[PDB]
């Protein structure tokens, strides 16, 4: 229990439950409520609301609260999270692309941001002072993911709709303002063979997922795949463990803080939890109870690696406990359209930015004072967390 | 913010233990790792003999001893909590003792979850490699080659992610592991034949089996039997090939086994610890076969009596058994072959102190000297207690002692076989036939006059200087060799003698006397009008009573006239303050420089610095004492002479290098005393009190056992009682009600009461359920007996407790915040803030004030009380109707466990939202969030250092200091709390408390540090976090860097890495926190090495400056 864990700490000392946190905080998950102030509508160029997709927190020092967001018109807006003022949240706005943005990534430990777009290019931004450092080019189709390794800030990799995977180095020669691929993995996820999500486990190990093949692959970047002359062979390959015979494809990849476990949403509405530090290729836990019908649905982990929050096409965000998959999930109702690219705040356990297709980027915060003193009816709170039954 | 963290008391909780031949191949050793410290002992016949203790630069988490082929003495392997593996070899090069490091290096991995059940470190029985299970799904193997100086470990991936315990099987021709892993099918035991050649696991010698569902550890049986022993909670199993036998002893079902140790080298007998202190013995029957190996017959357990809550068991030589404890004293029991009483074979021999889990702490002074003493709620469970920690070191009603002296009637034994005890009108000689004490007055000494001095002169012929007469009498010759009577025949209040010279001053008459055996000549008869209350002649050193310089005091101002011997002329006039005549004037010499103490009648001491070169009165630093007269005299402790003052607060003036320490010895009241190092009292001087004749580390610890876990403490000066919050644990009875396991301090409480609250009139307890009962004890401050015990409601816990005056009520109140917790509820829903008042021997519940939520913390606030009501900070005003009333609510916290206040600022430490600074607006009447720390820190304790500095304590053994960002703007920029301090303490901080254990008494000596904050930890460590200035902080940072460059750690671990702010999410270098141990270690270094640190930087930057800085800093500690 939560109270007993806190009570016993002074006498017994620190005890390791398995996750980063020293206390079980699954009891307070029902207190998540999003106020009416956090209903930011990402308005388009014409003035009509536009669905935002892809929105992540930052990591620069003294700025671990800014939440970027992108939409279908290429608008990228930085949002303050701790402050409470509707017009004060948008302190930075610009046109990243003219053909939407499909992913975002903050440079670790720095205030630099990269956008993955349908323009078959990826821009490098300095959000500290608005400017375009460079525009990486080389993909033959629309990009779909950008990943930064937290152990190496100057190296990032992208995975496009065309199907090949290229890793860039910002320290390389600028040439004529266009960055060039350092290593390229041609045909990484062949059976429209799009690489749905790319991810960086370590400074060298890279993890990828496919939209059609349905096998997670782990590549090491020490070797050069540009001159492979055949289909590259991954160092490790987590085979598809489900039962459906249809050609499936994963939509999101997520690791914990230690980088051992991997969570991968799939088209079968399951979130398989693999382990990448052992010989057990088979999944450890099977999270289910949502509807992962669309590839846009993404997930994120709690800062203490104790809870997994994922989007769904049933207009709700689901939070399972990472240690007890059998328990019913906590459902964050409040949206009328599907919920995509949910981002739990890594620098604050309280904040959960439930990013949505409803043209409303909601920021959910813990409300332990449920009794409080006023009620404000249902106008004040627009999102209510409830355990699924 | 610049602070100074020093350790007042080293950690005492025992983490692990190991035995072997470390110091040498013949003498047995016992190694104890008390967190950051390592203690090496030698097990002699009489018990442990301390040899060497070294402070490892890390939290020792793995301790193993191995003997590689080709080595004489065993090597030591230590792996810290931050993964700094190292191999240590004892090396006693001559009288000097040092621990060299054969290998070192990190073993941390960038990828990999830190595994559950802690770090497991195992070493092959053949001693060819080291295996560590640091991370889930990995098994680090460190080859033990002589050329592996950097500990080049290699990972080995294994399929079983969750491993409970790993052990190395004995007798295998190849290295073989044996572990109990867990998979959804259930706990299993599977062995692997690891090979260094291929660096990969292979198939195990025997098939994997399905063990009991709660198998917790593995025991590797040695060569004669082989195999592994898998003890769980209910059953004990033995696995070796096809052989498998199991037992189900009911004696172990009560509570789970934790610790184990091998007794016999053959592995026939095994010890087993327990939660409840039980010490089982696991016998292994031997069944010799006709031609095969000696197979086992059956396992058999036995109960060998109850002991301390065991964390390590180590069967030493003979029958003694060391039992280390983390929640109590780590005793050293003895396994008697025959049962003595109650069926217990263990008899405790030498209980070792351990402050243990300091849950709460308070600073008070009982004798009222301004020097507080720590009163900690130490211990837990059955071994909870209440330690009285205080800094610094025979009642027989008799009249005032006019003189005491060692009458060495022995020829040369240097034993006070006789002691001339003198009163105003009587005098009796205390004959001491060894340790005997009897009064037989010697015929050679009179008793009709109040004797003032009875020292020796020469040829072993004593003197006896009485009042109104002087009568030298030889004792051993038993002849009156000299009976020079006093010509003035007045009370000889001053009688100075040393070696073969006596210079007496009969009131106001100095005489130059060459007092020798059979030679008592009155050469001079100088007489002045001014009275001479005190005067003494002392040689400069080895010279036989030769003192070229002398000093004489005055009356109007007591001007210590100093005259140059070659001239007898005026060089520099000296003037001193003080109208009252001094009680005693003493020339003191501990170092090269001399100090002339001036003990006045008011207690003020002016120890002028007398010099053989000059003799001029140095600076007049004043050390105050009580109004009782103070008498100063030299006392014999070591080869170097020392003085021992006597007053209402006796102080041992044990001066260090170029500094005079006035530490208070633990004596109630002393005015007259004589030195004594006899066999009866080797360390206790013959110490007469004001009216009673009595005879006699720096951090003295008293123990008040409670037999239950204390939670919080507080002091009440009005009632002169404490407020301990011990909580008993009693098993539910089979026929209803509860039955206590043992009689605790709560049960044996005179005049105990039971709470009768009717607030909760709205949970089922099984026969085997262990319900906890929480009581509020009241402990007298003098006798420490439990004056009251108010048992609370059923299923009600007590968390917070304060004693403070509320509102306008003059009565001092006892306020306790409780919290009802049912087993099904994750968090308490109903609580109570009940206020008592210890009127006279009883507690009356004045008010109840039912609240909705747990009351995690409480503290007085400007005559009002505020409580943290389960993530809600509420402020209560004490109405004249004697009822708490709500005010100043604040719903912006998540489990606001910790509250601290200073003025109108509240520091509400949260559970994971770091520290929040609240402010009470008087005229508004509402709380205001002035500032809030934003990065999550998982707080464990908080403290308000100053109006801006806010100390914190992360649960990851990391200290940090917040500070209000003044240089900003109000709108969201002044609300930012910016972290300044970062420091890896290495201990879990439980409580913070102001005050210091060192006396001040208005000692305005320009203290470099400001304030003092003592903290207690789980391991029993007590720190003294202070505040430094900018210049001193920079100087100490430079000193720390230079010492790190010079001082070599025992484990080759960098200090900057050890002190870095380590967390699973971030790792920052230490900032704004000067380590105290490292700076204080500068004193112990040799002069040629200290010159290396000193060279090339203040202005001169020479070793005297740095030495005086470090000596001034170490005084607070």
């Amino acid at each position: 229990m939560l109270f007993n864990s806190v009570l016993r700490q002074p006498q017994l000392g620190v005890l390791r439950n398995g996750w980063s946190s020293q206390y079980p905080l699954q009891s307070l998950l029902t207190g998540y409520q999003c106020s009416g102030n956090d209903e930011h509508t990402s308005y388009g160029e014409t003035g009509v609301p536009v669905p935002p997709f892809g929105c992540t927190f930052s990591s620069a020092p003294n700025m671990e609260h800014v939440l970027a967001v992108a939409n279908e018109e290429g608008f990228v807006r930085l949002y303050n999270t701790e402050s409470q003022s509707f017009r004060k949240k948008c302190f930075k706005e610009w046109m990243a692309h003219w053909n939407a943005v499909f992913d975002l990534a903050w440079v670790p430990g720095e205030l630099k941001l990269v956008t993955a777009a349908g323009d078959q290019t990826a821009k490098f931004w300095d959000v500290k002072a608005g400017e375009l450092i460079g525009t990486c080019k080389g993909h033959q189709c629309s990009l779909k993911s950008v990943a930064f390794s937290k152990f190496e800030k100057a190296v990032f990799c992208t995975g496009g709709r065309d199907g090949n995977i290229m890793v860039w180095d910002t320290r390389c020669n600028k040439k004529d303002g266009f960055y060039r691929q350092v290593n390229q993995i041609s045909g990484a996820h062949n059976t429209q063979q799009s690489v749905t999500v790319v991810l960086f486990q370590d400074e060298n190990t890279l993890v990828s997922a496919g939209a059609v093949d349905g096998i997670i692959k782990v590549w090491d970047l020490r070797k050069n795949y540009t001159a492979y002359r055949q289909e590259p062979i991954a160092s490790k390959s987590f085979l598809y463990p489900g039962s459906s015979t249809r050609k499936l494809g994963y939509s999101s990849l997520i690791l914990d803080s230690t980088g051992s476990t991997l969570f991968a949403n799939c088209t079968d509405d399951n979130i398989y939890m693999f382990n990448m530090t052992g010989l057990k290729t088979s999944p450890v836990a099977i999270f289910n109870g949502h509807q992962n019908s669309t590839f846009y649905v993404k997930s994120s982990l709690s800062p203490d690696d104790q809870f997994l929050v994922s989007g769904s096409s049933d207009e709700a965000a689901y939070i399972w406990k990472v240690s007890t998959p059998w328990q019913p999930p906590t459902v964050l109702l409040g949206h009328s359209q599907e919920v995509t690219s949910v981002c739990w705040c890594p620098s604050d356990f309280t904040k959960i930015a439930t990013c949505s297709d409803d043209n409303t980027l909601k920021i959910w915060r813990l409300n332990r004072g449920l009794e409080e003193k006023p009620g404000g009816d249902k106008l004040s709170t627009v999102g209510w967390a409830s355990q699924k039954k | 913010s610049y602070n100074y963290v020093v350790t007042a008391q080293k950690p005492t909780a025992v983490n692990g233990c190991v035995t072997g031949h470390f110091t040498s191949a013949e003498d047995l050793n016992l190694l104890i790792a008390k967190n950051t410290r390592l203690e090496i002992y030698v097990v002699t016949a009489e018990g442990l003999r301390p040899v060497k203790e070294v402070g490892m630069y890390g939290k020792i988490a793995v301790m193993e001893l191995f003997r590689p082929k080709g080595e004489s003495k065993d090597l030591l392997f230590i792996l810290t909590a931050k993964y700094n593996a190292c191999i240590l070899e004892y090396k006693q090069s001559g009288e000097s003792i040092d621990i060299i490091t054969r290998a070192h290096g990190n073993v941390q991995d960038r990828i990999g979850r830190p595994s559950e059940t802690g770090i497991i470190g195992i070493i092959d029985p053949e001693c060819r490699m080291i295996g560590l299970r640091l991370y889930d799904g990995l098994f680090k193997v460190i080859p033990l080659d002589r050329d592996n100086k950097e500990l080049k470990a290699f990972n080995i991936r294994l399929e079983e992610l969750h491993v409970i315990d790993v052990k190395f099987l004995y007798g295998c021709q190849a290295p073989t592991i044996c572990f109990v892993y867990q998979d959804p099918q259930g706990r299993h035991v599977k062995t692997y034949e690891v090979s260094l050649r291929e660096k990969e696991f292979n198939k195990g010698p025997w098939k994997q089996e399905n063990v009991e569902a709660e198998a917790s550890m593995v025991i590797a049986v040695p060569e004669p039997f082989g195999g592994a022993i898998i003890i769980g909670q209910e059953s004990i199993t033995y696995h070796n090939g096809d052989k498998y036998l199991a037992i189900a002893p009911p004696i172990i079902k009560q509570s789970t086994i934790v610790c184990h140790n091998r007794v016999d080298p053959n592995g026939s007998r095994y010890l087993l610890g327990d939660m409840e202190g039980r010490l089982f013995m696991l016998l292994l029957e031997k069944e010799e076969q006709m031609d095969g190996t000696v197979t086992l017959k059956d396992l058999r357990v036995e109960l060998l009596g109850e002991t301390s809550i065991a964390e390590c068991l180590t069967y030493l030589d003979n029958g003694v058994v060391f039992v280390g404890s983390r929640l109590g004293d780590s005793q050293l029991v003895k396994l008697n072959v025959d049962s003595n009483e109650q069926g217990s074979y263990v008899v405790a021999m030498e209980t070792f102190t351990n402050l243990g889990p300091i849950v709460d702490m308070c600073v008070v002074d009982l004798e009222r000297q301004g020097q507080g003493q720590l009163v900690t709620c130490s211990g837990a469970f059955k071994e909870g207690s209440l330690r009285i920690i205080r800094n610094g070191i025979a009642s027989i009603d008799l009249p005032g002692i006019k003189g005491l002296w060692p009458l060495r009637s022995d020829p040369n034994r240097e034993t006070d076989d006789t002691l001339v005890l003198s009163f105003v009108g009587q005098t009796r000689v205390l004959m001491l036939n060894g340790e005997e004490v009897e009064e037989t007055e010697l015929m050679g000494f009179v008793d009709d006059q109040q004797t003032f001095f009875c020292g020796n002169v020469a040829h072993q012929q004593l003197i006896q200087i009485t009042s109104a007469s002087v009568r030298l009498v030889s004792q051993e010759p038993k002849a009156l060799v000299s009976e020079w009577k006093e010509p003035q025949a007045k009370n000889i209040s001053v009688a100075s003698c040393n070696s073969s010279q006596v210079v007496v001053a009969v009131g106001r008459a100095l005489y130059y006397l060459q007092i020798h055996p059979q030679e008592l000549r009155q050469i001079s008869h100088t007489e002045m009008e001014h009275e001479v209350a005190c005067l003494d002649i002392t040689p400069l050193g080895d010279s036989n009573g030769l003192s070229p310089l002398c000093a004489i005091g005055l009356w109007t101002d007591i001007s210590a006239r100093i005259l140059k011997l070659p001239s007898f002329e005026l060089l520099h006039k000296e003037m001193l303050g003080g109208e009252i005549i001094p009680r005693s004037i003493l020339m003191t010499t501990f170092e090269s420089s001399h100090y002339l103490l001036c003990a006045l009648g008011d207690g003020a001491l002016f120890y002028f610095g007398l010099n053989i070169e000059t003799g001029l009165l140095s600076d007049r630093k004043k050390v105050t004492l009580g109004t009782q007269p103070t008498v100063l005299r030299t006392f014999r402790s070591l080869s170097t002479t020392n003085v021992f003052a006597c007053s209402d607060r006796p102080t041992v003036i044990y001066s260090s290098n170029h500094k005079l320490v006035f530490s208070n010895v633990n004596l109630k009241e002393v005015n007259y005393m004589c030195p004594l190092n006899s066999d009866g009292y080797p360390d206790s001087l013959a110490l007469a009190n004001n009216s009673t004749l009595t005879i006699g580390q720096k951090l003295h610890i008293r123990t008040v056992p409670l037999y239950e876990s204390p939670r919080k403490i507080c002091y009440q000066e009005v009632s002169q009682c404490f407020g301990v919050l011990s909580s008993r644990i009693e098993v539910q009875d089979t026929s209803g009600g509860t039955t206590a396991l043992r009689p605790s301090a709560s049960t044996q409480a005179l005049s105990s009461s039971v709470s009768s609250s009717k607030l909760f009139s709205s949970h089922e307890t099984s026969f085997g359920e262990e319900v906890e009962v929480h009581n509020l004890l009241i402990i007298d401050q003098h006798t420490f007996e439990v004056l009251h015990a108010h048992q609370f409601l059923q299923n009600e816990y007590a968390l917070s407790l304060v004693s403070c005056k509320l509102g306008k009520d003059p009565n001092t109140y006892f306020i306790v915040g409780t919290a009802m917790v049912y087993p099904e509820e994750a968090e308490p829903k109903q609580g109570r803030i009940v206020v008592f008042q210890y009127s006279d021997g009883k507690l009356q519940t004045v008010a109840e004030k039912e609240v909705k939520g747990a009351v995690y913390s409480m503290v007085e606030f400007n005559g009002k009380l505020l409580a943290s009501i389960n993530s809600t900070v509420r402020l209560y005003e004490w109405t004249t109707e004697k009822e708490l009333r709500t005010e100043c609510n604040h719903y912006n916290n998540i489990m606001a466990l910790y509250l601290k206040t200073k003025g109108d600022f509240i520091l509400v430490g949260d559970l994971m939202r770091s520290v929040l600074l609240l402010a009470y607006k008087p005229m508004e009447g509402n709380f205001e969030e002035i500032a809030r720390d934003f990065n999550p820190n998982w707080m464990s304790a908080v403290e308000i250092l100053d109006d801006d500095n806010f100390l914190g304590a992360e649960n990851a053994f990391n200290l940090f200091v917040c500070q209000k960002d003044s240089a900003a703007t109000t709108d969201e920029e002044r609300q930012h709390l910016q972290e300044v301090g970062l420091f890896h303490l290495g201990e879990f901080v439980n409580v913070f408390c102001h005050g210091s254990l060192v006396m001040q008494n208005l000692g305005e000596t320009s203290t470099p540090t400001q304030g003092s904050v003592l903290f207690g930890t789980v391991n029993g460590m007590i720190g003294l976090v202070t505040s430094l200035s900018e210049s001193w902080y920079n100087l100490l940072l430079d000193m720390q860097n230079r010492l790190n460059k010079v001082i070599k750690s025992v484990g080759k671990i960098e200090h900057s890495f050890w002190r870095s702010f380590h967390t699973e999410r971030k790792t920052e270098p230490a900032t704004g926190f000067i380590d105290g141990d490292l700076i204080e270690s500068f004193l112990d270094i040799s002069r040629p090495k200290m010159q290396e640190v000193v060279a090339n930087l203040k202005r001169e930057a020479t070793a005297d400056d740095l030495i005086k800085v470090v000596e001034e800093l170490t005084r607070i500690h």
